[PDB]
DNA sequence: GCACAGGTAAATGGTTTGTGTCTGCTTATCGGTAGAGT
DNA sequence: ACTCTACCGATAAGCAGACATACCTCTCGATCCTGTGC
């Protein structure tokens, strides 16, 4: 993200959410969680069609 | 070929050849002869691994980048408590995670490979 | 609108010369033509209710010469635009005109239906991008630029430079892809066709550092492949012979190659004379970027970058 | 049975099927270094005689084409020297029954 | 007064980001022997 | 003994073909004319 420095391998910068849902999420981990959810949704969307064709 | 031999006349480069009778390798151009002794044992060098201390262009404006992280590593020569560090610029997984520190006072590049 | 009107406005039909020379263009307020022929201002509410089109007529100047204002069509007007009646309307005026003050506009009213143009996402032009092809394919890296003219007509000419041969294969050569030519051409031949005859100048253009021996070693097969061509004329006629299927003699092949290089070879840098140096420098920069990608000194370009 | 060392020519292969009614089999030392039938995934293969094959076909009321097929170039078929039309009995262990017998016909 | 019937248009040049995974056909390329001498 | 060239087999490598879960709901457009006739 533009808010981090170059060559930063710390867990916070690489997508570790040290907070909880009750506590709340910082913008960076919020963006990371959104990316993970988008990846999951895309995975299910492809998988349902693939398994349907395989079942047929 | 670590270096390329260019013909003094014209601007083409020189092919490798052997004098046979003189038993001495000579470089010759094609547009013009330009025969010389060609006193260089190097005919071809092949490289298979990344060069040690590749670093980068390290321009004098390397300290003007706001995205470069800063540390407090001691400078070996000028003994400064400020520098900027970055990893190797090789674009594969074979390179290690060593850090190259560049001092903005004396422009000296020193690594953290204590080993 | 004015740029398109003035782009190609003069046409000559054949001391008998006929010219059109279209003049300035302006856009009037939205009006509607009734059955009896009368005209009146067309408001968005009336257009929506009567299933009409919220379009405004536009006129151009002819200025016919052999050696006034004329109607050209109707252009739909986006709501709440500079030509819309609601741009300067206040809250009271909007209420009087039976228009919701909370409406934001930005849509076209055609045939009484509201239409919104969805933004289309496309890759940026005039950008050099390098990607690595599949392992089974004989191509290792491709460097292509989608050159196009901004103010001029849409061209979209793609010049692709590919590195033939895999890393294991010793037949490492670079061949470009000129438009309308159905066979790849060596880079050295193209460089010679631009007037840069000596090989040292070619190497100077390709690489800006004399200590990078790996790049020179990779370029050595290319300069060896460029041995056959030695002057500009032979390169030009070789390029011409690679175009048309020998329909005409080779005398016109040189002219055809020169014209294609002056027009279609990277038609974003320039199109007039004196293009040889700039185009040669751009080609050298592209080759340098491709070799840097090959030398794993840079990462493959990401197509998802915004 | 002929066991060559490294390679054999196509003309040499053509020469082999020319001796009636005898049979000539060619094998490779590399393939014969390790016994295939000793593997844990290879079940027992038993060749059936003509009378046994006829009895099986009559009892199950089946045609020759209505049986599982095994290629003549199969390593087990080459090991047993199966001819065309021969039926081999296969006994394998099962996780639902203690023993299971299956039959395949060489094609 | 208005209708009536053939596909006469573009020639061109030209297009598009990032679809893989087998399938079959058609070449190009690589070894290997047979018609026999001094 | 292998030269002067022929069919045998065994691959590489380019050229196209087929196709992508299932169920329903709603709205919205388009289904021809210009040169030629007396
Ligand atoms: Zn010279
Ligand atoms: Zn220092």
């Amino acid at each position: 993200l533009p808010h981090f420095s170059k060559d930063d391998y710390s867990p916070e910068s690489k997508g570790f959410v040290e907070n909880s849902y009750l506590r709340g999420l910082t913008p960076q981990e919020f963006f990371f969680h959104a990316m993970g959810g988008r990846e999951g949704l895309i995975d299910t969307a492809v998988k349902t069609a693939e398994t349907g064709y395989i079942q047929r | 070929m670590t270096t390329f031999r260019f013909c003094r006349d014209c601007n083409n480069m020189l092919y490798p050849r052997e004098d046979k009778e003189n038993n001495r390798l000579l470089f010759e151009c094609r547009t013009c002869s330009y025969v010389e002794e060609a006193g260089s044992p190097l005919v071809y060098r092949h490289e298979l691994i990344t060069n040690i201390g590749e670093t980068a262009g390290v321009v004098q404006d390397i300290g003007s980048d706001p995205t470069l992280p800063r540390s407090d590593r001691e400078c070996p020569k000028c003994h400064s408590r400020e520098n900027v560090f970055f990893q190797s610029q090789q674009r594969r997984k074979d390179t290690s995670m060593v850090l190259f520190f560049v001092c903005l006072s004396c422009s000296h590049i020193f690594t953290s490979d204590q080993k | 609108l004015q740029d398109i009107i003035c782009e190609d406005s003069t046409l000559i039909l054949e001391s008998r010369k006929y010219e059109i020379s279209f003049g300035k263009i302006y856009v009037t307020k939205p009006m509607v033509n009734e059955s009896d022929g009368v005209t009146h201002a067309l408001y968005p509410q009336e257009a929506r209710l009567r299933n009409l089109t919220y379009s405004s007529g536009l006129f151009v100047d002819v200025k016919k010469r052999t050696y006034g204002k004329v109607f050209i069509g109707r252009l739909p007007i986006m709501l709440r635009s500079k030509n819309c009646y609601l741009s300067e309307a206040t809250e009271s005026d909007l209420y009087k005109l039976k228009e919701c003050p909370f409406d934001m506009g930005g849509y076209f009213i055609i045939n009484g239906s509201e239409k919104v143009l969805i933004a289309q996402e496309r890759s940026a032009g005039n950008i050099v991008q390098v990607f690595k092809k599949a392992a089974p394919s004989p191509i290792s890296h491709v460097a292509e630029i989608r050159s196009a003219l901004e103010k001029g007509s849409r061209f979209i000419s793609t010049l692709q430079v590919k590195l033939y041969g895999r890393e294991g294969s010793s037949a490492r050569t670079i061949k470009a892809t000129l438009p309308y030519i159905k066979q790849d051409i060596p880079i050295v031949i193209i460089f010679r066709a631009l007037g840069i005859i000596p090989d040292g100048e070619i190497l100077e253009h390709i690489c800006y550092d004399v200590n990078d021996w790996q790049m020179l070693e990779m370029l050595k097969p290319c300069v060896e492949d460029g041995f056959v061509i030695q002057d500009r004329e032979t390169a030009l006629d070789f390029i011409g012979r690679r175009g048309t299927a020998l329909g005409i003699k080779k005398e016109k092949r040189i002219q055809y190659a020169k014209d294609i290089l002056q027009k279609e070879f990277l038609p974003h840098i320039t199109q007039l004379e004196g293009f040889e140096s700039r185009k040669a420098f751009f080609l050298g920069y592209m080759i340098n970027r491709l070799l840097l990608c090959a030398l794993d000194r840079k990462d493959q370009d990401d197509r998802d970058h915004f | 049975i002929f066991v060559y060392q490294n390679n054999i020519t196509p003309s040499a292969m053509k020469l082999v099927p020319s001796i009636p009614p005898a049979t000539i089999e060619t094998f490779n030392e590399a393939a014969l270094v390790v016994n295939i039938t000793h593997h844990e995934l290879v079940p027992k293969h038993i060749r059936l005689s003509s009378d046994e094959k006829r009895e099986l076909l009559k009892r199950y009321r089946l045609k020759e084409s209505q049986l599982p097929r095994i290629q003549r170039a199969d390593p087990v078929a080459l090991y047993l020297g199966l001819k065309r039309g021969e039926v081999v009995k296969i006994i394998r262990k099962s996780e639902t029954s203690g023993r299971y017998a299956s039959y395949r016909i060489c094609m």
